[PDB]
């Protein structure tokens, strides 16, 4: 995919089928969490459930990884697509969140195209206290009239009622590694909220004043080094906490989407924090838990 | 001269250019000049002010051929010619300006303000270099009247310091025509014919071209001071980042070859992040201005190491080694090309 | 062939047209593209 040059060249006939995609897509999980949900008790709804899970995790993963890691996709998101992609947030979100055998089976890819959403989506939706200053955003750029016009609940709360706060999460985060619950009792935190986390203040840094101080307080979000300090301790203590049984591959994947925030903290910050790691490596030897 | 103006391009031409001449004569008055028998600063006058009957045939010439040659150029530099709908031209857009505003002219002095079109960053990209054709135009016009630049202008020797490449040339003046064209090309668009800019081309000269016939320069050490056995180190402090490489060459070194292309030299060239040894791998990373390469060379085991500002540059795999195996032979010096 | 699906008759009468489509024209996509991947991202940013 070329966003710049499909955007500001194309034909109108494959703009407008370049949006019908993904807002296919949208109706697509849209009505396959519904029918889901109220699927409680067991053809047409299981085809549409293995379709789902057999192309539309990896399209959405794929395209939406693509979008996040070339850090580019500013103008292929524009009106309507923004509403698609907030829609396919909210019931994505909300089905990773709630807890169902039929989620269980696949929560990995879930837990995968949900942290490709987080990088690829570009208006902060964490965090609502600066998002006017954001000019990206469809509030912003659509306008009092075209807001009321289209089916738009007029409040960025309201957009995405389900999903909660930022601080909040990160405080729970914290309160979780503290009381070292395992990842059996509530795994779906451990399988989505870190990499959303993570790749969400990834592709963010430098969108925060740590990296531009000026404009200051016309920042679209804000977010510091020590936040993230916060982060990738409470992420070490997740894997310490949880180290006596369950394993778990998904070491593994926190680990690969943790890798840019470890890499991007300087290596003095390394120094002193991350050699409980490496110890504990020695430490777990006679355990086959395999970290980093 | 080849090319030939098309019927609609003419037929919207004359009232082009009636527009351009009016353009003229009341940037005119906002400049404030009057109506006179005779041109001059300190009265403030002149017999332009008319309309284009009235006023002298002469200027009205050289206006009209001016206007042609310009959108000549226009059409020649590869614009898109194309209409969208006649009717837009046929309901051209006509305010009143304001009675101070207002002039001798009966007529109006902006029948269309600036402020509803919005020109195109592809057209203003198209109206700089046909400002630069029009600079150009004025110039090869100068020289042909004799006319020669220097620094202070003399009518008397024919010099004008306004004779110089369009890129030095004076930003008062430049911006002042640059405006000029800027509304000259606005109002071409937006009385009616929406003429379409030119593909915008990508490609770079690259500057293949250098002075004389020689591209590059070796630098070396004196071949006694060959080393066949140690650790050494030598550092090369990048002023300005470009294609350069540095590394170690035998003394049989050739100085018109480029280093690494052939048996005698082993060089890092960080303008496309490779070693160079009997051709190119891929190896460590891209240098900026003020980077300075450390080489390290281990003539007891024959091993060769880069460092950019300290951090050692690594293969495409994780080995540190650039060249892992090389013989002795005669010696290696310092080289950077 | 989702109309004849339908159908009692699953005889299709393109089943070499998509004989030939999936099994050369989808795979040719797939390394086409994985070969000149960068091809397309080079968008006037000047890669390569
Ligand atoms: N040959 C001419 N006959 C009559 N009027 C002329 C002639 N050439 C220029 N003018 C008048 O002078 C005005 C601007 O002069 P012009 O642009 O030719 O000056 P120039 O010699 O290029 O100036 P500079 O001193 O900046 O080099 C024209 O708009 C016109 O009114």
């Amino acid at each position: 995919l070329d966003a710049r040059t499909v955007m500001k060249t194309g034909l109108e006939s494959v703009k407008s089928a370049l949006r019908a995609f993904l807002d296919n897509a949208a109706e697509d999980l849209e009505k396959t969490m519904e029918n889901l949900k109220q699927g409680q008790f067991t053809k047409g709804v299981t085809q549409i459930i293995n379709y789902t899970t057999v192309a539309l995790l990896p399209m959405l993963s794929s395209l939406f990884e693509h979008i996040g890691q070339h850090q580019f996709g500013e103008d292929l998101i524009l009106e309507d697509v923004q509403v698609s992609c907030y829609r396919i947030l909210t019931s994505l979100y909300a089905l990773g969140t709630s807890k169902s055998i039929y989620v269980e089976r696949q929560r990995s890819a879930l837990g995968e195209c949900l942290a490709a959403f987080a990088g690829a989506f570009p208006v902060a939706f964490l965090e609502t206290h600066l998002d006017k200053h954001n000019i990206y955003s469809i509030y912003n750029t659509k306008s009092s009239r075209e807001r009321a016009a289209l089916s738009l609940p007029t409040n960025v709360e309201d957009v995405c009622p389900n999903i909660p706060s930022l601080e909040k999460l990160m405080e729970e985060i914290v309160e979780l590694a503290e009381s070292g619950i395992r990842y059996t009792q509530m795994p779906h935190v451990m399988e989505v909220i870190l990499p959303m986390l993570c790749s969400y203040m990834s592709r963010w840094w430098e969108h925060g004043p740590e990296n531009n101080p000026e404009r200051a307080e016309m920042c679209c979000t804000a977010l510091n080094s020590e936040h993230m300090n916060t982060l990738l301790g409470n992420i070490l203590k997740i894997i310490y906490n949880n180290l006596g049984i369950d394993e778990g591959a998904w070491m593994k994947r926190l680990a690969v989407f943790s890798q840019p925030i470890i890499n991007k903290v300087k290596p003095q910050l390394l120094k002193t924090h991350f050699l409980p790691l490496m110890e504990k490596l020695k430490k777990k030897a006679a355990t086959v838990v395999s970290e980093e | 001269s080849q090319i030939v103006l098309p019927p609609h391009l003419e037929r919207i031409r004359e009232k082009l250019a009636e527009n351009i001449h009016e353009l003229w004569v009341m940037n005119k008055i906002e400049l404030g000049w009057q109506y006179g028998p005779v041109r001059d600063d300190n009265k403030r006058q002149h017999p332009c002010l008319v309309e284009f009957s009235k006023l002298p045939e002469q200027e009205r010439n050289y206006n009209l051929q001016m206007s042609l040659e310009t959108l000549k150029t226009l059409l020649a530099l590869g614009c898109h010619v194309g209409i969208s709908d006649e009717h837009a031209e046929d309901k051209v857009k006509k305010m009143k300006l304001p009675k101070n505003y207002q002039l001798t002219s009966g007529y109006k002095p902006a029948p269309m303000d600036l402020s509803f079109i919005k020109l195109t960053p592809s057209q203003e990209a198209m109206v700089d270099k046909l400002a630069e054709n029009a600079h150009n135009v004025w110039a090869r016009d100068r020289i042909r009247q004799g006319w020669t630049y220097g620094i202070q202008q003399d009518v008397k020797n024919r010099r004008n310091p306004r004779l110089v490449p369009y890129t030095l040339l004076d930003d008062r003046t430049k911006k002042s025509n640059k405006d000029s064209l800027r509304e000259a090309v606005r109002t071409l668009l937006g009385y009616g014919y929406n003429l379409e800019a030119p593909d915008q081309d990508h490609a770079a000269r690259a500057e293949v071209c250098s002075g004389t016939g020689e591209r590059f320069r070796i630098f070396r050490a004196e071949k006694t001071y060959a080393v066949k056995a140690g650790r050494w180190y030598f550092e090369f402090e990048t002023v300005t980042a470009g294609d350069m490489r540095v590394g170690w060459s035998r003394p049989g070194c050739q100085p018109d070859q480029e280093l690494g292309s052939d048996e005698r030299a082993f060089a890092f060239d960080g303008f496309k992040a490779q070693r160079w040894h009997q051709g190119n791998e891929h190896y460590g990373r891209s240098w900026q201005a003020g980077d300075v390469v450390g080489c390290m060379v281990d003539m007891n085991e024959h091993t060769m190491m880069f460092t950019l500002n300290g951090e050692i540059l690594l293969d495409d795999s994780g080995s540190e080694l650039a060249f892992k195996d090389f013989d002795v032979g005669d010696g290696f010096i310092p080289v950077c090309s | 062939f989702d109309g004849g699906s339908r159908g009692k008759g699953e005889h299709f009468p393109y089943e070499q047209e998509i004989k030939f489509f999936a099994k050369v024209v989808l795979p040719l996509i797939d390394q086409y593209f994985k070969n000149h991947r960068l091809y397309f991202l080079s968008a006037a940013s000047r890669p390569l």
